[PDB]
RNA sequence: GGACCUGGCGGUGCUUCAUAUCCCUCUAGAGGAGCCUGUUCUGUAAUCGAUAAACCCCGAUCAACCUCACCACCUCUUGCUCAGCCUAUAUACCGCCAUCUUCAGCAAACCCUGAUGAAGGCUACAAAGUAAGCGCAAGUACCCACGUAAAGACGUUAGGUCAAGGUGUAGCCCAUGAGGUGGCAAGAAAUGGGCUACAUUUUCUACCCCAGAAAACUACGAUAGCCCUUAUGAAACUUAAGGGUCGAAGGUGGAUUUAGC
């Protein structure tokens, strides 16, 4: 815990 | 275009919808063999058929004219061979 | 306690599919078979060969569509035709799905010497039957 | 300030079907109903739910033993579980004065029944049963304890014992469900006639793996033929012959009927048992209704369900276990 | 023909068309064993010489 | 069974995520699938031992690996023939040189079979999976030919055909002279190439070129050689350059074909169609050439005879659009639909050109009730529309006074890859906001304008500054007001200042009517404040309207006085 | 690439037995009758005994094709009980289900 | 197609077999599997080869 | 053998040993613990050792308006790709190694005094 | 050290209990004889695992060679494998299971009580509990709604299996790997399970239930021993089947003990 815990939209037809 | 559902439902649930439904994908469906299709298919296959002799009305009459009977069996299985 | 093909109860956070949620005793009762062929019918031959082929096709498709399969494969054999029905995700671009279908259909057709077709159904996410 | 890992995913919870959802589910069912009728070449107007079930079974054949797991295209009303409506408005005020009991529907019923018992005081079986808890829990659309069910029934019975009027009779009848009783009366086979005009009846019987079919003639001298053989030649064991005697002796008709029966499968005793049942069922056509009921009560018209039990793996027999090894 | 299957899928893995998760697992375990000093010796140059 | 109109072509995966959503994806999805097939075949042929177990009964020859390498390593004639069948140009030449240096005899039939390979590919290697004029001056074909000891008619013929194929027109004519000096007779296939060389060798006037060709044809009659279909197809294909000069000569070739007994193919009319379809007024001649060509082709099933047979329908439709004749277009499409004539449409580029010109002519000259039946039958079943056909479709709805379909055209346009086409979104908004409509329609037009607005807001050019045309902003705002979504309209007024787009006069007047209904003086001043920024003349007159119409608070009156000071 | 060395020995035994089947069949026919002279049958005894040991088909073992387990194998599917069940219990063997009756 | 057809259902066949449940020992504990083969017989009469 | 291979989930469940009598009662302690790693994370479909360039899978399908053909990276060009992927793997590990440290409490090993942040927002859009 | 709580245990109380069930009661057995087979011990140059209930015809629905993992001897070294290991660790594991279970409980998330102590949370004329989920149940299979199967959570025994396979850690790499030839697996004994018997409700023959003979040292009784033949196989004093010869213990079995509604 003190060390740290770092596990770490629009849509279109015919996108490009 | 059918709201068909399949799957044993959970408690207070409903059978799973068709989208992503593996149980419906597992079925050998007959959507290509609707009664309308079968009747249209058989209208096209009549030109390929021949007429059974009218004289051969009964099994006894067939035996008289055709005394020999030949039995053969064809086997339809799934696989490459 | 029986273990075979049983996803065990947890804290209610594990999503399972309809297939994963049913133990073996529910086969033919609540869930069907993932492969359909004639080899296991009475008086039929070549069950051993159909079984090895199915085990391969499942591994081949898992590694050919890595991370894309959203459920088990459904394998269908009619005559000499082999149909592979897969539920896939919508992450890979469609061009890559067409490449892998063309590649996989041709490669498997030459491997097993039969016409092979692959049918893909896409889902936005893994379909969840229940949370165990 | 710092972050704690989140406990769970909100999607991992039970879903609910809003009234708007059901309204659109019904519109899909009506459009799909016309598609399905078009698929089968049937008139969409006269397409019933029985036709839908038949068409879905053809198009999507499923052999799963459990019918609930098979394809189903039913009306959303049947498919989706009934949902209790909101119990308060926009201002947050509950609609029912017993809302805060948590069982407004159950306690509203108890209040209505208790009030009726009061008004009576101020004023002053075979074919019906009480509904079960699972049926009361649906009339109310609420969850009920086992004792809650008892208290409600104890209160209705206390209402029947009183001089309940017509208004107090339609109410109790809402919670009475008709109980259908199957008739134990034996079915009488039709009396047929042969080429020579002799009346006879025919029936069948099963004992273990033996299956018998007996033809009992209305008139005769007491001859019994089993597969074309005299019964005493076919059944040399005295007990097997006694079984053939039992039906006729019980109704006092020894030497009055001729029988020709055929039996296959099973052993000598199972065949005699199968013939006994076959002759008894056919004999019921030539005796009075009271005599047929006496044969039923004598065990002469009941198929014996006692069949060989399967052996289970890991044990010597159907029941015997392997020796518990000495310790 | 276990040769055909193993050799075919190994060839497809080197071609980038098949992902062998098992082999990837073995490749990661073998990589971390070198960093840990537990490397396979050269034939003829084993601990016994 | 007939074509399914709701589905994309069968070659595509029948899945909403994998179905092509545009003409670009329609082409690219098939190329990606074909690429996978090539990658699979490349692996199958590179590692054949993995694919040699034949478990199929009956045997399937077409599912076995191919072996492109010679298995005879001896140096002899029978080993050269192997490298010629595999089309190994370099190996066959090396094997032929070594075989020749050793002094062994190489047959004539085999020496010719080597020329056919070099003369066809031009001493170059055919394309493989993975390892101007093209008649190379230093070419193995010419060398082997010279070293050749005995030369027959077939040897010269394959040399003449290869030169013309690779554009060595001048050399092929020079070689045709030796063949005659050597008292040899050429074949029809050689003559076909010589007709092509006579026209393409040098640039001259038509009369000079037309006299040489007639000299070749007469020579073909002296040598008892019968012309085939390609002989006449090459003449008509080569006369395309001269256009008007070759129009009557070209029709003399067609009449000759009918008499001789050679039957014109689709290519024979494609070349005639292109020859008469020169830029200009087609009514003078092109009208009765295409009308007579279709009466002849009426109800005829076609078989492949010429490589250019898959270009007639693309050529014929191109004239129907130019003539603006819809009765002729139906006959052309009717011919395409008889029997198996649909297979002569051509590659994907020819299929999309034919259907674009065909459907665009329907929208123009056909009733709107029928136009919308073709729109459903063709799109997306037969082809994905270009954005210019969506516009041609909207122009057809406008002329028919059927604007309730506009929200459908936008929904379909998005599904075909036209979400972010500027000419299209502007057209849709202009038609929707051109005139006022009943409240039911106006509400529908405002639900689409919102969806279009979202398209402008979420463009994929968002990395670049958003281009909001002036017409689009004015139309989107007007549609909200007329629908009663005034809150959305008032918010949008900021975007006129952010993008510096001039507000339209109509929009400003309708905003006042929405203010007088709400009796909001501040909003009314906000309108006069906007028009004041752009210095519109109507503003000064509008300020007078605002004064009388709305109660002006002392702060508001000073605010107007501030704008009056600007005035 | 076979599961283990024991499967590889069986693979080689099956290949050699296939190659000598015709030769062994013919020699055995001479030994399995009372028609030919004993002098000829005694020589045939030596001839079939001199063939390679792994040509003898009784040395072939039906091992699980996926795990090489030498016992608990079902001939129809050529799998050990453990492997068969894993496939059967996941519904991947067409038509095979748990038996209750 | 105008062919005379009769249908019946021959009796089904169920093939059952037993396997050990555990990987090791525990002989008395088994898992039993079955294959069910169902039949339908279409009987056509008086039809030509075509 | 190809048929004896298992999936990544099966292999990690075994190798990690998170279920067992050791992990039931914490009978086994973990100063050195096997950590699960996703080996498909940085892997690109179509990329193999031989360095083949498959049009439509790992390289663009069309280049200059024309369909690309099968190609293979040069030995030098492939070494760079391999080296670049190894560096990306240490960079990924280095990013995970760089985790923000939290302040200690009353002592280095004590929980007392450590902040847990604000309470979670209540169901009715309540915040703290 | 004081007080309290939990668990364990009590040659601990009371009450009700177990249905093939703890005792008696009912039927057939085991415990005695021979043989078959497992294990133990002993023996051998010569595997391994299971081994109180919950091991002991168990992994094996199976060992003459092979199988094989063992012993002796000889041989090979980038090796059928982008090697290999049936080497160690089941107290690192997945996988598949035993056991209670011939059970009915487990429990997320909340809420309240005890001064906000470890802890506790039920009263139906009800007094703080509400609970998703899992199991039971329901349903399904088989011949019914019965029965039998199947199912049976969590947890218990660091239960069994690294030798099904896979695999973490550690170890071998001219050897703890690979191949060849031959060979081991016996019984002085003890013990578990089973088979056949000791007979007259029997023995033999005919028959498949109206018979004729047998019936105590030529009876009943070996599936054992010995000899021969045959079958399978390349290989059989060895495995199985059959015939001949032989005719033993055994005369219904102490304490104790198994199964069945
Ligand atoms: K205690
Ligand atoms: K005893
Ligand atoms: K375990
Ligand atoms: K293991
Ligand atoms: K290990
Ligand atoms: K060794
Ligand atoms: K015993
Ligand atoms: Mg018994
Ligand atoms: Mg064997
Ligand atoms: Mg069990
Ligand atoms: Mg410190
Ligand atoms: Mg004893
Ligand atoms: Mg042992
Ligand atoms: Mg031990
Ligand atoms: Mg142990
Ligand atoms: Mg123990
Ligand atoms: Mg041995
Ligand atoms: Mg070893
Ligand atoms: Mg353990
Ligand atoms: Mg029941
Ligand atoms: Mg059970
Ligand atoms: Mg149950
Ligand atoms: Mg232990
Ligand atoms: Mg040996
Ligand atoms: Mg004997
Ligand atoms: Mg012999
Ligand atoms: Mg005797």
């Amino acid at each position: 815990y003190l060390s740290g815990e770092e596990v770490e939209e629009y849509e279109c037809y015919a996108p490009d | 275009p059918l709201p068909v559902r399949m799957g044993y439902p959970v408690k207070k649930g409903v059978p799973m919808a068709k989208e992503g439904n593996l149980e419906l994908l597992k079925i050998p469906n007959f959507l290509h063999l609707t009664p309308v299709a079968i009747k249209k298919h058989c209208e096209a296959l009549k030109d390929f058929c021949t007429e059974w002799p009218a004289a051969l009305d009964s099994d006894e009459k067939c035996e008289k004219h055709f005394p020999i009977e030949i039995d053969s069996t064809d086997y339809v299985s799934s696989g490459p061979s | 306690k029986n273990r075979a093909a049983r996803v065990r109860v947890s804290k209610g956070d594990k999503p399972v599919t309809y297939e994963e949620a049913h133990a073996p005793h529910y086969i033919a009762h609540r869930k069907g078979w993932l492969s359909l062929h004639t080899g296991n019918l009475d008086g039929e031959d070549h069950a051993a060969e159909r079984t090895v082929e199915d085990v391969f096709l499942r591994k081949f498709m898992w590694g050919t569509f890595p991370g894309c399969l959203a459920d088990q494969l459904v394998l269908k054999r009619r005559g000499n035709q082999l149909e592979i029905c897969a539920v896939v995700l919508r992450q890979l671009s469609p061009h890559k799905y067409y490449f892998l279908v063309g590649y996989s259909e041709t490669l498997l057709s030459y491997f097993y010497k039969c016409p092979v077709r692959l049918h893909l159904q896409t889902v936005p996410s893994k379909v969840v039957y229940k949370y165990l | 300030a710092f972050v704690i890992p989140k406990k769970n995913v909100p999607t991992s919870k039970r879903e609910t079907y809003t009234e708007d959802f059901i309204k659109k589910q019904i519109e899909e069912f009506n459009i799909g109903k016309r598609h399905l009728a078009n698929m089968m070449g049937e008139d969409p107007e006269t397409f019933t739910q029985e036709d839908i079930d038949r068409a879905i079974a053809y198009l999507f054949p499923s052999g799963l033993f459990e019918k609930r797991a098979r394809p189903v295209m039913k009306h959303p009303e049947q498919i989706f579980p009934r949902q209790r409506a909101i119990q308060w408005g926009e201002d947050g005020r509950p609609f029912h004065y017993l809302f805060y009991t948590g069982k407004q529907s159950y306690y509203s019923l108890m209040h209505d029944v208790y009030g009726m018992l009061l008004n009576l005081e101020k004023h002053q079986v075979i074919g019906s049963r009480w509904l079960i808890k699972e049926e009361l829990e649906e009339m109310l659309v609420e969850k009920l304890s086992d004792l809650d069910y008892m208290q409600f029934i104890r209160l209705l019975e206390k209402l029947l014992t009183s001089q309940c009027g017509a208004a107090e009779e339609e109410f109790v009848q809402r919670f009475r469900r008709s109980v259908t009783l199957e008739s134990k009366k034996q079915l009488i086979e039709p009396v047929q006639y042969d080429e020579q005009g002799m009346a006879f009846s025919k029936s069948e019987g099963k004992r273990k793996t033996a299956k018998a079919e007996a033809i009992v003639y209305k008139h005769g001298s007491g001859r019994i033929k089993v597969n074309g053989i005299d019964y005493q030649l076919y059944f040399p064991i005295t007990q097997d012959r006694e079984q053939l005697m039992f039906p006729f002796h019980f109704v006092d008709r020894l030497g009055k009927h001729d029988v020709t029966c055929t039996v296959s499968g099973g052993g000598r005793s199972a065949q005699a048992g199968a013939i006994r049942l076959a002759m008894a069922k056919a004999l019921c056509s030539f005796v009075t209704e009271d005599e047929v009921e006496w044969m039923r009560q004598a065990g002469l018209l009941t198929t014996d369900p006692r069949v060989r039990e399967r052996k289970k793996p890991g044990q010597e027999g159907a029941r015997r276990k392997f020796t518990w090894k000495k310790r | 023909n276990h040769h055909t299957y193993a050799e075919l899928m190994q060839t497809l893995r080197f071609l980038g068309l098949y992902r062998d998760e098992h082999q990837d697992f073995m490749d990661e375990q073998k990589r971390l064993k070198k960093l840990r000093g537990k490397e396979k010796p050269k034939k003829g140059e084993g601990k016994r010489a | 069974v007939n074509r399914d109109t709701t589905a994309v072509p069968y070659v595509f995966q029948d899945d909403p995520y994998l179905m092509p959503a545009s003409s670009l994806e329609s082409r690219s999805f098939l190329l990606a699938k074909k690429s996978g097939e090539n990658v699979a075949k490349f692996i199958i042929n590179s590692y054949p031992k993995y694919f040699q177990k034949d478990i199929a009964e009956p045997h399937i020859p077409c599912l076995m690996p191919e072996y492109f390498e010679p298995q005879i390593k001896d140096i002899s004639e029978a080993a050269l023939k192997e490298r010629i069948e595999l089309r190994k140009v370099k190996a066959s030449v090396d094997m032929f040189d070594q075989l020749l240096q050793a002094g062994t005899t190489v047959s004539l039939e085999t020496t010719n079979s080597l020329l056919d390979l070099l003369c066809y590919y031009g001493d170059q290697e055919p394309s493989t999976d993975y390892h101007g004029v093209t008649w190379r001056a230093k070419n193995n074909a010419e060398r082997i030919f010279s070293l050749m000891p005995e030369k027959n008619e077939h040897s010269y013929c394959t040399m003449i055909r290869g030169m013309v194929k690779h554009r060595a027109y001048e050399q092929a004519l020079n070689l045709y002279t030796e063949l005659l000096n050597n008292r040899l007779h050429a074949d029809v296939y050689t003559f076909n190439a010589l007709i092509e060389a006579t026209v393409c060798a040098i640039n001259e006037k038509f009369e000079e070129k037309w006299s040489k060709i007639l000299e070749l044809l007469r020579h073909m009659v002296a040598q008892k050689v019968k012309p085939n279909l390609q002989t006449f197809n090459t003449i008509l294909k080569c006369l395309r350059r001269f256009h008007v000069f070759a129009r009557s000569p070209a029709l003399q070739v067609l009449r000759e074909m009918k008499a001789i007994g050679i039957e014109p193919s689709l290519a024979t009319y494609h070349h005639i169609i292109r020859l008469f379809d020169q830029p200009g007024d087609p009514l003078k001649r092109s009208s009765f050439i295409i009308y007579d060509i279709m009466n002849e082709l009426m109800g005829k099933r076609f078989s492949p005879k010429d490589p250019d047979d898959d270009k007639f329908f693309q050529s014929a439709m191109s004239i129907c659009s130019s003539l603006r004749d819809l009765e002729l277009a139906y006959q052309v499409h009717g011919l395409l639909k008889t029997g198996d004539n649909w297979k002569f449409i051509g590659p994907d580029q020819h299929r999309n050109f034919y259907y674009s010109k065909f459907f665009d002519l329907i929208c123009l000259m056909e009733q709107i009730d029928v136009t919308l039946k073709w729109y459903e039958d063709l799109i997306p079943s037969a082809y994905f529309p270009h954005s210019q056909t969506m516009i041609h479709l909207l122009q057809a709805l406008d002329v028919a006074n059927r604007l309730e379909v506009i929200p459908k055209i936008w929904k379909d346009s998005k599904e075909y890859g036209h979400t972010f086409r500027s000419d299209l979104r502007e057209e849709i908004l202009m038609l929707m906001a051109r005139d006022k409509h009943p409240p039911e329609l106006q509400v529908a037009f405002a639900d689409c304008a919102a969806d279009i607005k979202s398209a402008y807001e979420s463009q994929p050019i968002r990395q670049t500054a958003q281009d909001w045309p002036a017409t689009s902003l004015n139309c989107i705002a007007i549609l909200f007001l007329r629908a009663g979504r005034t809150q959305e309209a008032w918010k949008m007024l900021g975007l006129f200042r952010k993008h510096n787009k001039i507000p339209r006069s109509e929009l400003l007047n309708e905003l006042m009517d929405s203010a007088k209904v709400s009796n909001s003086p501040s909003q009314a001043i906000e309108v006069v404040e906007l028009a004041s920024a752009f210095s519109l003349p109507i503003c000064e007159g509008l300020t007078q309207r605002v004064m009388s119409d709305f109660a002006i608070n002392q702060e508001q009156k000073e605010a107007l006085s501030n704008l009056t000071a600007l005035t | 690439h076979y599961v283990d060395w024991r499967m590889w020995r069986d693979v080689k035994r099956r290949k050699m037995a296939y190659e000598y089947a015709d030769e062994r069949l013919r020699i055995n026919s001479l030994r399995k009758n009372t028609i030919l002279p004993k002098i000829l049958q005694d020589v045939a005894d030596e001839e079939i005994a001199a063939l390679p040991r792994d040509s003898c088909p009784v040395r072939i073992r039906n091992r699980c094709v996926m795990t090489s387990r030498p016992r608990g194998v079902k001939r129809r599917w050529r799998l050990s009980r453990i492997v068969f069940r894993h496939l059967a219990d996941h519904g991947q063997l067409s038509g095979i289900q748990r038996a209750t009756w | 197609l105008g062919i005379s057809i009769k249908v019946h259902e021959p009796p089904r066949k169920i093939e059952r077999f037993t396997l050990l449940q555990s990987v090791h020992i525990y002989k008395k504990h088994r898992v039993q599997y079955e294959m069910r083969t169902l039949y339908r017989c279409l009987e056509l009469e008086h039809l030509t080869g075509s | 053998s190809f048929f004896t291979k298992l999936t990544a989930d099966e292999l990690w469940k075994g190798a990690l040993a998170e279920t067992g009598a050791g992990a039931k009662k914490g009978r086994g302690k973990r100063t050195k613990k096997k950590k699960r790693k996703d080996l498909n994370r940085g892997q690109i479909i179509g990329e193999g050792r031989y360095g083949f360039l498959w049009p439509g899978l790992n390289v663009p399908l069309m280049k200059n308006g024309a369909v690309q053909t099968i190609a293979q990276r040069s030995k030098e060009e492939q070494e760079k790709v391999e080296a670049d992927m190894i560096q990306q793997r240490e960079e990924w590990d280095r990013k995970k190694k760089m985790k923000v440290k939290r302040e200690r409490g009353w002592s280095g090993n004590s929980w007392g005094g450590i902040s847990l942040g604000p309470p979670d927002p209540g169901p009715c859009g309540e915040t703290y």
